[PDB]
């Protein structure tokens, strides 16, 4: 009863129903690390401006 | 301080837009006004400082060097006016121009609230300084001259440059009055030590210390007159103001690294004062005795107390009028025999009578005689050494006789005796002339009369 497949057929991506558990981590990975806390808040003008030596702008 | 600062900054545009033959006239107008204005610094309080803005503030230290200042821009003009005669009108206004360029930065530095914007202002003094004296200097040795000022100087400056940022580093702030209030300690240490010496030595190689001396007379020798007025009436008081001004965080440190300096200008005076009796060169003789003054001075701020530091302040006035003074009646002498030999034009009294009586006064208030406040400033600062120690006494009554000696030296050779016979070009004194030694010492005798308004803020 074999029927050939045609040109293309054996090419395609097909799905399977497993049983099998999805693996949670392949990668074996590391918790990543904590990002830098991020910028909060509104821009207030700099105090007393530059403060660069005797410059009081 | 804008109120003097804009109308010194307004000479330039009136300078550069005024006519070819208007020049000096505005120019001196001017300036005496700005001067009439900067009298009113002087209404000082006893305790706090007149602190304008953040920028700017006054005291009793600063308020008569403000005034010196805007008082030789006007002397200046008439002593410039006769030598730049021939010049062409670009480059007069090119003269006027740094004249004026000199006073703003001496004006601004004088009233700096903050101690790197008070460096770059008296960094600032070097460029029109070095621009007269070697683009209008008379002599070859005016470009060495220069190179001398200007090496001296910034060999001194670039070490406080360094210490000045690190104090602001460490201490958070530059602001004089922040400085003052929130004043720590020194400790004895290698680093504390070079701090020191860093903080110090541009102002002493300014003032100048003797042994950091040497381009002093070549300086103020080959320096056209004016240049030779501002730079031993004004700008050698910047050492002394910036040292008043910064021991202020170098206590008690100074009690110890003062020695060398001590030493240094005590003996100093003397070795400059017995210069002076065999110096051959008029404007050199003048150029020397600046530098036994300014080790008075030296001597006075290094031993820290009140009345060391009235007395520098006063010597300090009086040093800048007496200095100018002797150099514009060398240089009338000057402009009539071409020459600076001192012996060259002899018995010049019985040619020049009342040109005489100002050679007399000028000499007298070298002299230091009572009650100038050439003798008052002497006095205290004789009178705090004393009390520092004793011996000192041996070393200044040694340097006062000298100061006689070289003084009476000067005024018996160019006014008495026998007048030179092949030399028969001294004409009369201008009324120009007359005037500039007049304006010269009628505020110095004044001040006489308020010795207080030039006695500093410990008064
Ligand atoms: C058109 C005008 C329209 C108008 O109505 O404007 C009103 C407008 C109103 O502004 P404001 O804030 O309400 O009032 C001013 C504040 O009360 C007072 O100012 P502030 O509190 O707003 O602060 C301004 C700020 C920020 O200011 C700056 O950054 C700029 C500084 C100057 C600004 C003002 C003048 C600008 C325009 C004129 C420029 C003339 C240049 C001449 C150069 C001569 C060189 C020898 O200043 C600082 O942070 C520090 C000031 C001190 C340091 C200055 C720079 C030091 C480094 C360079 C050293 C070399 C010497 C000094 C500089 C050169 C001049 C000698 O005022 C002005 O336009 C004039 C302001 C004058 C400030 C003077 C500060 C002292 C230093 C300069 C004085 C000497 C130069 C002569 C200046 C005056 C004659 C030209
Ligand atoms: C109770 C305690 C004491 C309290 C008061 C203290 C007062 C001082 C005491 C100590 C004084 C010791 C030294 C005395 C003088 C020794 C040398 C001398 O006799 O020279 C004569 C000589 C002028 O007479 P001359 O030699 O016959 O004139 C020849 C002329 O070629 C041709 O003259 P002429 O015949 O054509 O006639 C014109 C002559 C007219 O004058 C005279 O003939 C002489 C006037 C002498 C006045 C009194 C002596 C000086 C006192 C104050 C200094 O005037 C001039 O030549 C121009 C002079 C312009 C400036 C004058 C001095 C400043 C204003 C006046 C101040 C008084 O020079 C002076 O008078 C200048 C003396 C400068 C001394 C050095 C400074 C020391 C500290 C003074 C502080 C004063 C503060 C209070 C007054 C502030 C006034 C702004
Ligand atoms: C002398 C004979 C008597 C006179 C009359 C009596 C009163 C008297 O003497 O008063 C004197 C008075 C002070 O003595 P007084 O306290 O007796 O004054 C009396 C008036 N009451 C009571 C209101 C105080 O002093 C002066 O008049 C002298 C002024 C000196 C300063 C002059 C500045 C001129 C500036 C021109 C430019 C040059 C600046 C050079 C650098 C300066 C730096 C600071
Ligand atoms: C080029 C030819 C040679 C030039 C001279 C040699 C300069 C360098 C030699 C060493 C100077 C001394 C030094 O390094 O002082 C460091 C001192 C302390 O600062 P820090 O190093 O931070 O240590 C703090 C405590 N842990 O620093 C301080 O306390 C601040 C000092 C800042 C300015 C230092 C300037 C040099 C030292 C003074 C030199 C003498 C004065 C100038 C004379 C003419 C030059
Ligand atoms: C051509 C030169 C032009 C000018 C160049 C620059 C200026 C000169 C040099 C400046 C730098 C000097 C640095 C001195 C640092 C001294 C540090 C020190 O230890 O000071 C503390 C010390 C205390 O001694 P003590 O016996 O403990 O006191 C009694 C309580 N025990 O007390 C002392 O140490 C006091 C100081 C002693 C050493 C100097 C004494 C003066 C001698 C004359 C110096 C002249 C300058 C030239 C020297 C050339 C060599």
């Amino acid at each position: 009863g074999w029927v050939r497949p045609d040109l293309g057929e054996l090419s395609k991506v097909t799905k399977v129903k497993t049983d099998r558990p999805l693996p949670e981590n392949p990668y074996h990975s590391r918790a990543r690390p904590e990002p830098n806390p991020e910028a909060e808040g509104d821009l207030k003008p700099a105090k007393h401006g530059s403060r660069l030596f005797f410059w009081t702008m | 301080m804008l109120k003097i600062i804009i109308p010194t900054t307004m000479l330039l545009p009136m300078t550069w837009m005024s006519k070819h033959n208007m020049i000096w006239i505005n120019a001196t107008v001017h300036s005496l006004l700005i001067s009439l204005i900067s009298l009113s610094l002087l209404n000082q309080l006893g305790e706090n400082s007149l602190n304008f803005s953040l920028t700017f503030f006054s005291d009793s230290l600063s308020a008569p060097l403000l005034v010196l200042t805007t008082w030789l821009l006007p002397l200046m003009l008439m002593a410039s006016q006769s030598h730049l005669s021939k010049e062409t009108t670009t480059r007069k206004k090119l003269y006027i121009t740094m004249l004026i360029l000199l006073q703003l930065f001496l004006i601004m530095t004088f009233t700096a609230t903050e101690l790197i914007l008070f460096y770059i202002l008296f960094e600032a003094t070097l460029v029109p300084t070095l621009i007269i004296i070697t683009r209008w200097g008379n002599q070859t040795e005016r470009l060495n001259a220069g190179l001398y000022f200007l090496f001296y100087t910034l060999a001194g400056s670039l070490p406080l440059l360094v210490a000045l940022v690190y104090i602001q580093n460490t201490t958070g702030s530059l602001n004089f009055l922040i400085i003052h209030y929130w004043s720590h300690p020194l400790s004895n240490s290698w680093s504390n030590i070079f701090m020191w010496l860093a903080c110090i030595m541009a102002f002493m190689v300014k003032m100048p210390l003797y042994g950091l001396h040497l381009w002093l007379p070549k300086a103020h020798v080959e320096a056209p007159i004016a240049g030779s007025m501002v730079l031993a009436a004004v700008l050698l008081k910047l050492g002394g103001y910036g040292m008043m001004r910064i021991t202020t965080i170098l206590n008690p440190l100074t009690n110890y690294m003062a020695y060398p300096f001590l030493m240094l200008s005590m003996w100093g005076m003397i070795m400059t004062s017995s210069i002076c009796l065999r110096q051959t060169d008029l404007k050199s003789l003048i150029a020397y005795s600046s530098v036994s003054h300014m080790a008075l001075v030296i001597v006075a701020i290094m031993i820290q107390t009140p009345w060391s530091f009235m007395g520098a302040t006063a010597l300090m006035i009086a040093h800048g009028l007496t200095s100018s003074m002797l150099f514009c009646l060398a240089n009338t002498n000057y402009e009539r025999v071409h020459s600076r030999t001192m012996i060259l034009a002899r018995g010049l009294q019985t040619l020049l009578p009342l040109m005489a009586t100002w050679w007399l006064m000028a000499s007298l208030t070298n002299l230091a005689l009572p009650p100038s406040i050439n003798l008052i400033g002497e006095l205290f600062i004789i009178t705090a050494s004393f009390s520092w120690s004793n011996i000192t006494i041996i070393l200044m009554g040694m340097n006062m006789m000298i100061t006689a000696l070289y003084s009476l030296y000067m005024l018996i050779t160019t006014q008495r005796g026998k007048y030179t016979h092949h030399i028969n070009n001294i004409k009369a004194s201008f009324t120009r002339e007359n005037a500039l030694m007049a304006l010269h010492i009628l505020p110095l005798l004044l001040l006489t009369l308020n010795p207080k308004m030039i006695l500093g803020p410990l008064y």
